[PDB]
C-alpha cells in the first residue's frame, strides 16, 4: 500500500482533545508491551508537545481469549471526521444479513495496519499512556497507518477488501458478507459444520493476502431472534388489582396501537373495593379483553427505518438477570424489541450484565440497520462510568446517556 | 572540543489564520535603555539573541524593572500577545503525584536544570516571531532589535518543550538504571533511589556523565534544603509526608473570601486530616460572588468549624505506599450528607484521607450517597495506586443485597465487607410487591386550581372511610402527595394505597430516605413507621371506581 487516501475533518473543526482516563497498572503494563512492538512494526511513532490533541486509550481481552487487546475509544474523532464515500455513493446496507441462519463475526481490524494513514491526519490520533500516579509523562504516540476503530479505516480500505473477498464472493454466492468498522459478518444458511470450514476457508483467505485476533468467530443465529409482543394475561379469576394493572398496561398500549378500549374492563371497577377482591368478568368485558388481544397480535402501524435518524436503545432492569429493550427512532414506534436473561457472567454484578446487553443490542443493530443506536441507560453515570471499560469486548463503542427517573413503564414489559 | 549531541528542535506554528505580534515598544527612561542594552548584550554573547535587520516586521515590547536589595535591572519581554497566537501544546504537567502513592527512597538528591534549559534552540522558523526592540537614546539611532534562539522565559511553549526535551534525554538513562526514580518539574530534577549513599552519589555523577553529552551542565542544587522538600504544598519527609501546617485564621468578622480560602484549606486539610467537614461552611457561599461581603455564621457553621480546629490541633501524617501489602478503604456517615475515608495498608496508619458530599437534589438516600463515594474512592485509587481498594463499609451485606436486587437501576460495589461501625447504612422502608389481604384499600387523590391555588386532597376507602381537606397556596402535585400522606397518617400498619399520581410514584419509587420537600420528608417518617404498604397505580380519569370516585370529590 503505497499512495495515501487525502482525509480531513469536517468544516471548521479541530481535532479531538479528549481526556485520558485513569488506567489500572495491569492495563498500563499491557499497553506498554502492545505499542512497543507497534511501535517496532512502524504502526505508531512517538508525538512530541507541539501535538496537542488526544484520544482515549484501554485494554480489552475479546471474547474468550487471554490476551490483551489495545481499543481506542474514537468516538470524538469519528464524529468530527469527514463524512466518508470511499469510492461510491455509498454501499447499501444488505437487508439480507438479518435473515441469514448464521451469522459468524470476524476481527479483521488488523489487516488495516497495512495501508498508511495520510501524513497530514496523523496528528489527529494521538493517544497517550499514562502514568500511575502521575509518576512519569504519559507516552504519547500517534499512527502512521490506519487504526483500528476508526471512521475512515474501513472506509479507506473497502477497495482493497471487495478485491480479497472477490474469489470467495465469486465462488459462494449466497453467503453475505458485511463489514462494520473492524469486523465482518458472514452470514450463511448452511450447516454449521460447514459454516465453520467455510468460515475458516475465508480466514486463509485474508491469511494468504495477508493477526492476532483473526483466529476468533463470533457466531450468531438471527433468523433465531425472538422478539417481544405485547401480552396480556389469560386468567379464571381476576382482582380488582389484576383489573387495574390490566387497564394501566392496556392504557399505554393504545399510544402504540389504534381502537384499544378499556371502558368495559373499568366498569368492572365500580365501587371502592379492595384490591384482593375478585371480580368476575362480565361478557362485555371479555369481549373487550378479547378485541384488544386480537389488536395487539398485528403489529405496528407505519413503522419504517429512517435512515437519516439515529436510532434509539431503551432498557430496563427486570430483576433476576433479565433485562427487555426496545429499539426506535420515534416515540412508540419499536423497530425491534427483545428481552434477555441469565447473561454469561455476573449473577451478582449488575454492571457487568447492562455491558453485556449494550455489547449485544449494538451488535443486533449492526446486523439489521448497519449502525450503532444510542443507548438510555438505567444506571447512574457515576457508576457506569467507573466500570463498563471492566466488562467490554467489542471493537468499537456506542453511544449512551443516563435515565435519572424510574420509568413507570417497566412493568408494561415485565 | 568534546563533540555534544544537539538538542532535537520541536516545529512550532501559530495558530491558523493568525500572524505574528506587531506590538509598539513603549517610551523607556535612558536609564532602563542602558540597563537592558548591558543585560542584552551579554545574553547576545551567550547565543540567547540575535541582533536582526529591519525587515522583520514583529515585535514585542521589553520592559525594565528594578527589585528591593538586587539594585540590578531586570529584562522583561512581554509575550502576553505571541502567547495569544502560538498554536496549544501538550502540556505534560497537568497533575502532580500523590504523596501517598510514592514509595520510600533512602536517597534523594536534586540537580538544578535552569541552566540546561538554555541548550534546548527554538525552531528557527519561529523565532522571527519574537523579535523585540530596545529603544536607542533619545531615539536618535534607529533601535536595537533581537530575536530569540532559545526558549523565552514567559512564551506560551516553553514549559512543554523544555519538560519534552528533558524526558527524551532522560529516557535512556531510566530505563538503563530501573533502581532509581528520576523526577523533573520546573527547573527541578529529582533523583531518589534505595542504593547506598556512596553507590547513589555514583549513579549521579552517571546522570551527570549522561547530561553532558548534550553539553549540560548540571550540580547539585545550591544550599541543598534539609528535610522536608517543600513541594507542590507537601511536606515530604523520608519516612511520612503530610500538608504543610494548616493553621486556621481566627476572626470575629468572616467575610466572602475567607470561607472560600477557609474551605480551601480544610479541603487541601482533608486529604490527610481525618473527618474534615465543609458542608455548612460551604453552605454559606450559595450564590454571592462579592469576595468582601461578610456573611453570618449559622450556629450549625461555628459548630463545624471549632469542630475542625479540634481536628487540626495537632499535626497528622500520612506513610508511603508498600507494593507487596493490600489496599484498604474505610467509609464513615457523618450526616447531612457528608461521608469520610480513610485508605491504608495496617490499621492506624492511614496513606490518605477523604471525604465526600451528597450531589445537589430533591430526594436521596445513605445507599446511593455510600455507592457514590466508592465510586469517588476507585477512581482516586486507580489514579494513586493503580488498583482499587478493598472497602470496608459501614452497611450490613443483607442491606446491600436487598437494596441492588430490588432497585430498578443497574448499580454495583466492588470487593467489600462489612465494618460495624455507626451509624450504619440501611434500608428505611421496603413497599409490598403484592397487594396485602386484610390490609384496607385507600384510594387517594388531590387538585388544585391553577389560577387560586386553592386545592383539596382526600381518601375513599372500602370500609367507607374517608376524608377530604381543603387546601390553600398549593399546586396538583402538592396535592397529590398530600393525599397520600393523609392515607399514611389515617391507616393502619398495614395498608394498600391507589393513586394515579405519575409524579409521586416517580419520587417513591425512587426510593428517597430524605427529602428537601417537608412533605415527602413527612411521607418517608411514615412510610417508616408502618409494617406493610402496597403502593398502585393507575391512569386518571378512566372510571375506575374509588379513583374516580376521589377525583371528584377533589376537583371542586
Ligand atoms: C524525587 C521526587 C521528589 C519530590 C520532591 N520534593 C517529588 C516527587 C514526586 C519525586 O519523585 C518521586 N518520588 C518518589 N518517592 C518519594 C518518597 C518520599 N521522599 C521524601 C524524601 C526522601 C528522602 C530524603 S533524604 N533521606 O535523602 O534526605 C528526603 C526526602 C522523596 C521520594 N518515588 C518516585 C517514583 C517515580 S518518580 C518519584
Ligand atoms: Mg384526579
Ligand atoms: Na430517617
Amino acid at each position: 500500500p503505497i499512495e495515501t487516501v487525502p482525509v480531513k475533518l469536517k468544516p471548521g473543526m479541530d481535532g479531538p482533545k479528549v481526556k485520558q482516563w485513569p488506567l489500572t497498572e495491569e492495563k498500563i503494563k499491557a499497553l506498554v508491551e502492545i505499542c512497543t512492538e507497534m511501535e517496532k512494526e512502524g504502526k505508531i511513532s512517538k508525538i512530541g508537545p507541539e501535538n496537542p490533541y488526544n484520544t482515549p486509550v484501554f485494554a480489552i481481552k475479546k471474547k474468550d481469549s487471554t490476551k490483551w487487546r489495545k481499543l481506542v475509544d474514537f468516538r470524538e474523532l469519528n464524529k468530527r471526521t469527514q463524512d466518508f464515500w470511499e469510492v461510491q455513493l455509498g454501499i447499501p446496507h444488505p437487508a439480507g444479513l438479518k435473515k441469514k441462519k448464521s451469522v459468524t463475526v470476524l476481527d479483521v481490524g488488523d489487516a488495516y495496519f497495512s495501508v498508511p494513514l495520510d501524513e497530514d491526519f496523523r496528528k489527529y490520533t494521538a493517544f497517550t499512556i499514562p502514568s500511575i500516579n502521575n509518576k512519569t509523562p504519559g507516552i504519547r504516540y500517534q499512527y502512521n497507518v490506519l487504526p483500528q476503530g476508526w471512521k475512515g479505516s474501513p472506509a479507506i480500505f473497502q477497495s482493497s477488501m471487495t478485491k480479497i473477498l472477490e474469489p470467495f464472493k465469486k465462488q459462494n454466492p449466497d453467503i453475505v458478507i458485511y463489514q462494520y468498522m473492524d469486523d465482518l459478518y458472514v452470514g450463511s444458511d448452511l450447516e454449521i459444520g460447514q459454516h465453520r470450514t467455510k468460515i475458516e476457508e475465508l480466514r486463509q483467505h485474508l491469511l494468504r493476502w495477508g493477526p492476532p485476533f483473526l483466529w476468533m468467530g463470533y457466531e450468531l443465529h438471527p433468523d433465531k431472534w425472538t422478539v417481544q409482543p405485547i401480552v396480556l394475561p389469560e386468567k379464571d379469576s381476576w382482582t380488582v388489582n389484576d383489573i387495574q394493572k390490566l387497564v394501566g398496561k392496556l392504557n399505554w398500549a393504545s399510544q402504540i396501537y389504534p381502537g384499544i378500549k378499556v371502558r368495559q374492563l373499568s366498569k368492572l371497577l365500580r365501587g371502592t373495593k379492595a384490591l384482593t377482591e375478585v371480580i368476575p368478568l362480565t361478557e362485555e368485558a371479555e369481549l373487550e379483553l378479547a378485541e384488544n388481544r386480537e389488536i395487539l397480535k398485528e403489529p405496528v402501524h407505519g413503522v419504517y427505518y429512517d435512515p437519516s435518524k439515529d436510532l434509539i436503545a431503551e432498557i430496563q432492569k427486570q430483576g433476576q438477570g433479565q433485562w427487555t429493550y426496545q429499539i426506535y427512532q420515534e416515540p412508540f414506534k419499536n423497530l425491534k424489541t427483545g428481552k434477555y436473561a441469565r447473561m454469561r457472567g455476573a449473577h451478582t454484578n449488575d454492571v457487568k450484565q447492562l455491558t453485556e446487553a449494550v455489547q449485544k443490542i449494538t451488535t443486533e443493530s449492526i446486523v439489521i440497520w448497519g449502525k450503532t443506536p444510542k443507548f438510555k441507560l438505567p444506571i447512574q453515570k457515576e457508576t457506569w462510568e467507573t466500570w463498563w471499560t471492566e466488562y467490554w469486548q467489542a471493537t468499537w463503542i456506542p453511544e449512551w446517556e443516563f435515565v435519572n427517573t424510574p420509568p413507570l413503564v417497566k412493568l408494561w414489559y415485565q | 572540543m568534546v563533540p555534544i549531541s544537539p538538542i532535537e528542535t520541536v516545529p512550532v506554528k501559530l495558530k491558523p489564520g493568525m500572524d505574528g505580534p506587531k506590538v509598539k515598544q513603549w517610551p523607556l527612561t535612558e536609564e532602563k535603555i542602558k540597563a537592558l542594552v548591558e543585560i542584552c548584550t551579554e545574553m547576545e554573547k551567550e547565543g540567547k539573541i540575535s541582533k536582526i535587520g529591519p525587515e522583520n516586521p514583529y515585535n514585542t515590547p521589553v520592559f525594565a524593572i528594578k527589585k528591593k536589595d538586587s539594585t540590578k535591572w531586570r529584562k522583561l519581554v512581554d509575550f502576553r500577545e505571541l502567547n495569544k497566537r502560538t498554536q496549544d501544546f501538550w502540556e505534560v504537567q497537568l497533575g502532580i503525584p500523590h504523596p501517598a502513592g510514592l514509595k520510600k527512597k533512602k536517597s534523594v538528591t536534586v540537580l538544578d536544570v535552569g541552566d540546561a534549559y538554555f541548550s534546548v534552540p527554538l525552531d528557527e522558523d519561529f523565532r522571527k516571531y519574537t523579535a523585540f526592540t530596545i529603544p536607542s537614546i533619545n531615539n536618535e539611532t534607529p533601535g536595537i532589535r533581537y530575536q530569540y534562539n532559545v526558549l523565552p522565559q514567559g512564551w506560551k511553549g516553553s514549559p512543554a518543550i523544555f519538560q519534552s526535551s528533558m524526558t527524551k534525554i532522560l529516557e535512556p538513562f531510566a530505563a538503563q538504571n530501573p533502581d532509581i526514580v528520576i523526577y523533573q518539574y520546573m527547573d527541578d530534577l529529582y533523583v531518589g533511589s534505595d542504593l547506598e549513599i556512596g553507590q547513589h552519589r555514583t549513579k549521579i555523577e552517571e546522570l551527570r556523565q549522561h547530561l553532558l553529552r548534550w553539553g549540560l551542565t548540571t550540580p547539585d542544587k545550591k544550599h541543598q534544603k534539609e528535610p522536608p522538600f517543600l513541594w507542590m504544598g507537601y511536606e515530604l519527609h523520608p519516612d511520612k509526608w503530610t500538608v504543610q501546617p494548616i493553621v486556621l485564621p481566627e476572626k470575629d468578622s468572616w467575610t466572602v473570601n475567607d470561607i472560600q480560602k477557609l474551605v480551601g484549606k480544610l479541603n487541601w486539610a482533608s486529604q490527610i486530616y481525618p473527618g474534615i467537614k465543609v458542608r455548612q461552611l460551604s453552605k454559606l457561599l450559595r450564590g454571592t460572588k462579592a469576595l468582601t461581603e461578610v456573611i453570618p455564621l449559622t450556629e450549625e457553621a461555628e459548630l463545624e468549624l471549632a469542630e475542625n480546629r479540634e481536628i487540626l490541633k495537632e499535626p497528622v501524617h500520612g506513610v508511603y505506599y508498600d507494593p507487596s501489602k493490600d489496599l484498604i478503604a474505610e467509609i464513615q456517615k457523618q450526616g447531612q450528607g457528608q461521608w469520610t475515608y480513610q485508605i491504608y495498608q495496617e490499621p492506624f496508619k492511614n496513606l490518605k484521607t477523604g471525604k465526600y458530599a451528597r450531589m445537589r437534589g430533591a430526594h436521596t438516600n445513605d445507599v446511593k450517597q455510600l455507592t457514590e463515594a466508592v465510586q469517588k474512592i476507585t477512581t482516586e485509587s486507580i489514579v494513586i495506586w493503580g488498583k482499587t481498594p478493598k472497602f470496608k463499609l459501614p452497611i450490613q451485606k443483607e442491606t446491600w443485597e436487598t437494596w441492588w436486587t430490588e432497585y430498578w437501576q443497574a448499580t454495583w460495589i466492588p470487593e467489600w465487607e462489612f465494618v460495624n461501625t455507626p451509624p450504619l447504612v440501611k434500608l428505611w422502608y421496603q413497599l409490598e410487591k403484592e397487594p396485602i389481604v386484610g390490609a384496607e384499600t385507600f384510594y387517594v387523590d388531590g387538585a388544585a386550581n391553577r389560577e387560586t391555588k386553592l386545592g383539596k386532597a382526600g381518601y375513599v376507602t372500602n370500609k367507607g372511610r374517608q376524608k377530604v381537606v381543603p387546601l390553600t397556596n398549593t399546586t396538583n402535585q402538592k396535592t397529590e402527595l398530600q393525599a397520600i400522606y393523609l392515607a399514611l397518617q389515617d391507616s393502619g400498619l398495614e395498608v394498600n394505597i391507589v393513586t394515579d399520581s405519575q409524579y409521586a410514584l416517580g419520587i417513591i419509587q425512587a426510593q428517597p430516605d430524605k427529602s428537601e420537600s417537608e412533605l415527602v420528608n413527612q411521607i418517608i417518617e411514615q412510610l417508616i413507621k408502618k409494617e406493610k404498604v402496597y403502593l398502585a397505580w393507575v391512569p386518571a380519569h378512566k372510571g375506575i371506581g374509588g379513583n374516580e370516585q376521589v377525583d371528584k370529590l377533589v376537583s371542586a
